[PDB]
RNA sequence: CGACUCUCGGCAACGGAUAUCUCGGCUCUCGCAUCGAUGAAGAACGUAGCGAAAUGCGAUACCUGGUGUGAAUUGCAGAAUCCCGUGAACCAUCGAGUCUUUGAACGCAAGUUGCGCCCGAGGCCAUCCGGCCGAGGGCACGCCUGCCUGGGCGUCACGC
RNA sequence: CUAUCCAGCGAAACCACAGCCAAGGGAACGGGCUUGGCGGAAUCAGCGGGGAAAGAAGACCCUGUUGAGCUUGACUCUAGU
RNA sequence: UAGGAGGGCGCGGCGGCCGAUGCAAAACCCGGGGCGCGAGCCCGGGCGGAGCGGCCGUCGGUGCAGAUCUUGGUGGUAGUAGCAAAUAUUCAAAUGAGAACUUUGAAGGCCGAAGAGGAGAAAGGUUCCAUGUGAACGGCACUUGCACAUGGGUAAGCCGAUCCUAAGGGAAGGGGUAACCCCGGCAGAUAGCGCGAUCACGCGCAUCCCCGAAAGGGAAUCGGGUUAAGAUUUCCCGAGCC
RNA sequence: UCGUUCGUCUGACUUGGGUAUAGGGGCGAAAGACUAAUCGAACCAUCUAGUAGCUGGUUCCCUCCGAAGUUUCCCUCAGGA
RNA sequence: UUGAAACACGGACCAAGGAGUCUGACAUGCGUGCGAGUCGACGGGUUCUGAAACCUGGGAUGCGCAAGGAAGCUGACGAGCGGGAGGCCCUCACGGGCCGCACCGCUGGCCGACCCUGAUCUUCUGUGAAGGGUUCGAGUUGGAGCACGCCUGUCGGGACCC
RNA sequence: GCGCGACCCCAGGUCAGGCGGGACUACCGCUGAGUUUAAGCAUAUAAAUAAGCGGAGGAGAAGAAACUUACAAGGAUUCCCCUAGUAACGGCGAGCGAACCGGGAGCAGCCCAGCUUGAGAAUCGGGCGGCUGUGCCGUCCGAAUUGUAGUCUGGAGAGGCGUCCUCAGCGACGGACCGGGCCCAAGUCCCCUGGAAAGGGGCGCCUGGGAGGGUGAGAGCCCCGUCCGGCCCGGACCCUGUCGCCCCACGAGGCGCCGUCAACGAGUCGGGUUGUUUGGGAAUGCAGCCCAAAUCGGGCGGUAGACUCCGUCCAAGGCUAAAUACAGGCGAGAGACCGAUAGCGAACAAGUACCGCGAGGGAAAGAUGAAAAGGACUUUGAAAAGAGAGUCAAAGAGUGCUUGAAAUUGCCGGGAGGGAAGCGGAUGGGGGCCGGCGAUGCGCCCCGGC
């Protein structure tokens, strides 16, 4: 975010002064002088026309908030897992109905592609082009004030392409496509993996990138990640199947 | 998406630039498209419109009306074409306004400068496709 | 049945809320370093075929010149040679120019277009081979380096 | 000469809602409440009983750890001498 | 009641999802139908003519009846209070759409000259004069005007300013001052040197620069004509003066 | 401000223009008078949104719980712990 | 306000605007992450819609991990009891027994300020076997903390508005 | 009846030059409050702040220890984090409040004065002339010996000796950075609606380009642009990349030894006292006055004092990038900001109109339509206007014109009323409105076909 604030001097560029009592008018400061309609009018008050606002906004508001380095990594881990669950990728709105398998890993030959047309064929050979269809079809003008605040068009989210090898070209084949995002494997972002705060981004992994995941995040073992001071989080419940536990022989 | 961090993507500035452009800049903005026959012949898509060109309206209520350019009235972002008129209430005749992006230039007013300008634009469109 | 008052509805007024906008504002970030005695910032008066303001300009006065572009400016009128070219334009841009009266403001002043002095290209006669009206241009203050002119037994030398 | 009536022109103060009384009770003097008296469209000119009428965040008095002008044997300083 | 908490409703953005709309979006209007204890919500009809809504998360300049609240608009009061100083108007005619209010003539009155007359200084700035004029304005009215529009109009050797000094002001060197600024007699090769000379030199230098009066001091003009509007003395005629 | 009536009118008289004195300063035949409708300290801007234990106001719904005017100390008694 | 329909004040009407906010410190509660640790908050690297994101350092930066003394200084030698949720053993079972978390109560040991004490050793002024105390500590005999986020409260700030 | 030379002063419209004033964001110097807080108030705080007076630059200021520390010590300046709300200061109250260490950003050090040309001012300015011209050369005047140049700056240095080791410039082409001009993908194909297609349906295409804007309604393909880059023109540059010629020295420097020398800033330091300032406490800096130094000497080691030792540095002259700051200027780019009573006072001929003698004060006011197509003509009227008509998708969108709320007002229709009206519960009468306002289907069956 960028800060916003009113002018520090706004509403305070008059020599206005209270008439006091005894003149059958309220005690608000008033513009003195004469010869214009401004004379005798109220000033400086948040109720007055032309006054300053109550508690004027300042640029030393707390715009940026800090999150622990470890809590950031934990949340990325949870987001990645949910990308591998078809029910959650469905529920978050992605059309995944002709995709062969989740996780969706495509060969490294995709890496070298060049054109938006080339990228379109790749999405067709997967079951991915339908989700990209919805993103492009959903583009319209943003209702409200944002359409005049340089945010004129909005759309849906498509799939997210993750590549592994730095310096590739699929960055440039996919960027014209609305909804479609590209990421490098080492530096994934929570804002892409769970956009809107909702779990289940549709991810197309390259074979180059899917094999680096174990390098990047490691396992339930100390000092296995590429990250330092990090170990994958363990759940409070080893198997979440209430069906299996409640209807096991031991409990019944 | 833009790459040059010196061109503005702001609605406010881009509009100001358009509506406060000088005359030498409105010549480019008030540009028209070549006809299918001329695009085929000169390998250029669109050109800045000229005094003595010949056009054909392709969008207005006057769609399918051909005529000669008689005035490129840049101050109103408009061109008047010969016989593209209506009559006032008193019976006088006035020329109606056409924006250059709603006509096709069916015939070119060719000069030394226009021939060189067609060359430069033609050298370009081929310099990428080839 | 009526008048008046109150009230409900429809229509018409009054007024400018609401909605939808926006060449404006506000905030953050970035780059750069450029006023003046070679007369600045500011003030005044002028200036267009038709203009008062704003914008622009300075008696070359909404401009001159060069360069780029390449056919308009436009509210009306007119020249339009300005159209395969030294070439339109309330065009862009900048090297050549112009730049009234003032203002630190500088010959003295100032509720004054007041009051001096100096130079002087150009022209007239002869009261000289000088004098008369001159176009233009000087004459503030403090200071530095040099210079010219000069002063004082301040210290000397040499004399008379 | 006004006021008055006519043609033309044409404000402002004020305004919770209003506007007939008697007694009672009530923040101990009601236009509204309680109980009685009553009570009939719409208008004109006056009048100063009432609206505890208008005007003005009582100037009297008190309070405030609010002032200011002035004085001095108040406290703390200071120009001058 | 004061006070505390929970669960909701509503407004505007941001990240996401799901959608409406030129076969009519938002806003607004209604004696239209309903839902909810309620905040509110849904639909109908109309008007309008291009945008809008619901859900999850999140965020905020987020909900009005008051504050002698702020700004704007609007009533009753009310066709009411009121239009009453300076003696005063009347008759015909012209004009005009329209005359108590303009114009001409006649009559009756007033100012009564320390004037309601004729001219100026200050201050104003075109109000001056002609022609025309829809609105507004001239607290009734108007053909009218000190209004509006378009034009025109201010002529100097002799009137002034300009020159001189008054009270007084500013001021160079110097004194003070952190500096802006403050001090003029303090006396400094005081600013300026003046005069005779040029064909060069001589003399003298005393209380000393500037500003300051359209009523003080002061080179010089009178009479007769002339304009829609300039002049008694600025223009014309004549006659003079410095 | 107006009407009538009054005071003075050769003087310490009336008056124009010029000039001098500027804010804890001026000027005062003295009334705290006057210093541009402002005077027991002018006016303008800023410090400044000065401080207020004091007055006024403080914006949606439902559901649930629900007081105190008493103790001690305080230049404390309209306040606070 | 003890008390308002008040002969208490404000309110003619309508529209729009109009008042507990932002920030810093602290505290309790709650949520998240890690845990004797925990923060990457000044930087660096990298990042092609991102001033974003992502990586890196810390072997000692902050807070915590140890306290008592004004200071010089010294610095925790290892806990029992009563009641206890819950588990287990016994009984036909009612009843009994065993172990007993948190928490409440009770009595102690140890560290330190102050007092008291003194075998041995020793560099003669130090050490400290033993033995202590109606004294004092925000101590120890339970490692629980650190970071972020939100409400509320106190305070500083124009500080709910005039 | 002299003429001298120098000293100190003159006056010059002398030759040539440089000074003053303007702007306020950030920077340097001075001067300097009170409101306020302490629940009063005076020291204190507000504050070494506002106002006042000056001076600069693109940054400024500071800067190379007369520094810290007490350690195995470090090593110019500035800025960030930490130290730290700490030591301290304080009616020890309210409150206030740094630095060292450590970690980062950025790093760079220099030059004078003095004993030291004396066979010799070797230095410098100006006029004039010339040329290769930001300078060099010749010459004539002058400054300066009361001292210009060269050496030298404590880390040193002068000397002496010594195998040794080190040194001169201009070309040529460029690379980078800087400004500018141009060129660059794809549908306006078919039907419908519409005033307008940029909307819907069909069929296609571009995409390293689906940022943005314009065009008669949501346009990637209509236009400008955007991506990838291509081209042509002009600069400043003093940075380095390579080819060419020129070859650096007996001068200076480095390095090895030597011990003889070894110069180092004065009304200044330092002390007293006064006032101010500071966290600085027997006194942190600064300033007035008084006293007033030293050269086995001087300044420090955060409690005043004397002595012994120890650590440490060398003031009184000067220059010095970078890292930092930046409500002004100019040129940009953005935004979870405002949407005409909001946002700057000003979206508009806004610091305008207007007010005040003045210093100063200071508004209101945006939106026809896609296009003026801005309403010819007839008729009534003195006119303004009206009634017909005309334009438009529309004027009932008619030049303060998108929408067009409320208060308040007029007309038409309806309803009720004995000194208020409105209101809450009941219901009765009128209205007005409600067809998901209210059903006609399901099971046995008999055909007659699907
Ligand atoms: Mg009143
Ligand atoms: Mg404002
Ligand atoms: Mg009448
Ligand atoms: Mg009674
Ligand atoms: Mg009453
Ligand atoms: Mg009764
Ligand atoms: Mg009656
Ligand atoms: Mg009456
Ligand atoms: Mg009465
Ligand atoms: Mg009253
Ligand atoms: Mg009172
Ligand atoms: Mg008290
Ligand atoms: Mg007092
Ligand atoms: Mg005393
Ligand atoms: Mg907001
Ligand atoms: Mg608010
Ligand atoms: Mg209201
Ligand atoms: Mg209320
Ligand atoms: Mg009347
Ligand atoms: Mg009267
Ligand atoms: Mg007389
Ligand atoms: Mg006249
Ligand atoms: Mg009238
Ligand atoms: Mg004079
Ligand atoms: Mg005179
Ligand atoms: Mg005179
Ligand atoms: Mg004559
Ligand atoms: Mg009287
Ligand atoms: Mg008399
Ligand atoms: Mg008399
Ligand atoms: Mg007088
Ligand atoms: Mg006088
Ligand atoms: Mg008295
Ligand atoms: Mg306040
Ligand atoms: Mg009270
Ligand atoms: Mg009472
Ligand atoms: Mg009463
Ligand atoms: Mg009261
Ligand atoms: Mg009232
Ligand atoms: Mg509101
Ligand atoms: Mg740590
Ligand atoms: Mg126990
Ligand atoms: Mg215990
Ligand atoms: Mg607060
Ligand atoms: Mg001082
Ligand atoms: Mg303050
Ligand atoms: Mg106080
Ligand atoms: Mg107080
Ligand atoms: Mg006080
Ligand atoms: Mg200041
Ligand atoms: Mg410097
Ligand atoms: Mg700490
Ligand atoms: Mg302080
Ligand atoms: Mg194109
Ligand atoms: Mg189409
Ligand atoms: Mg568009
Ligand atoms: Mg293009
Ligand atoms: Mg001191
Ligand atoms: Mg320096
Ligand atoms: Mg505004
Ligand atoms: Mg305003
Ligand atoms: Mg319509
Ligand atoms: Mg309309
Ligand atoms: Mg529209
Ligand atoms: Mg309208
Ligand atoms: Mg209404
Ligand atoms: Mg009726
Ligand atoms: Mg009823
Ligand atoms: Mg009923």
């Amino acid at each position: 975010r960028q800060p916003y604030a009113v002018s520090r001097k706004a509403g305070h560029q008059t020599s206005a002064e209270s008439w006091g009592t005894g003149r059958a008018v309220s005690r608000i400061p008033r513009v003195g002088g004469g010869g214009t309609h401004r004379a005798g009018q109220g000033a400086f008050g948040n109720m007055c026309r032309g006054g300053r606002m109550f508690a004027p906004t300042r640029i030393w508001r707390k715009w940026h908030r800090r999150v622990n380095v470890r809590l950031r990594r934990v949340a990325v881990a949870s987001a990645l897992a949910a990308t591998a669950v078809p029910a959650i990728v469905t529920a978050r709105g992605h059309r995944i109905e002709s995709v062969p398998e989740f996780p969706l890993v495509v060969s490294d030959s995709a890496e070298g592609i060049e054109k938006t047309a080339q990228a379109i064929k790749v999405l067709k050979q997967l079951g991915a082009y339908a989700d990209a269809e919805k993103a492009k079809d959903s583009v319209g003008i943003r209702p409200g004030k944002g359409k005049m605040r340089n945010r004129r068009y909005i759309n849906r989210k498509g799939p997210l392409i993750v590549y592994g090898t730095e310096g590739s070209k699929i960055v440039k084949a996919f960027r014209n496509l609305p909804g479609v995002d590209v990421a490098n494997v080492e530096r994934l972002n929570l804002l892409d993996l769970a956009p809107g705060g909702h779990l289940g981004r549709f991810v197309i992994w390259t074979e180059s990138a899917f094999k680096k995941l174990d390098e990047v995040y490691g396992s339930f073992e100390a000092s296995s990640s590429k990250k330092k001071g990090f170990v994958l989080p363990r759940p409070k419940m080893t198997n979440a199947d209430l069906g299996r536990l409640i209807n096991s022989d031991e409990v019944q | 998406m833009k790459r040059n961090p010196r061109v503005t993507s702001s609605r406010r500035k881009c509009r100001k630039a358009h509506f406060t452009a000088p005359s030498s800049v409105r010549r480019v903005l008030m540009s028209a498209a070549l006809s299918s026959e001329l695009r085929h012949k000169y390998n250029v898509r669109s050109i800045p419109i000229r005094k003595d060109d010949e056009v054909q309206v392709v969008r207005g209520t006057y769609k399918g009306r051909e005529g000669k350019v008689v005035q490129v009235y840049r101050r109103r972002w408009v061109i008047h074409v010969e016989r593209i008129t209506r009559e006032k209430v008193n019976g006088s005749t006035v020329n109606v306004g056409i924006h250059p992006s709603k006509v096709i230039v069916t015939k070119l007013k060719l000069d030394k400068d226009r021939k060189a300008l067609l060359d430069r634009k033609a050298r370009g469109r081929a310099a990428d496709k080839a």
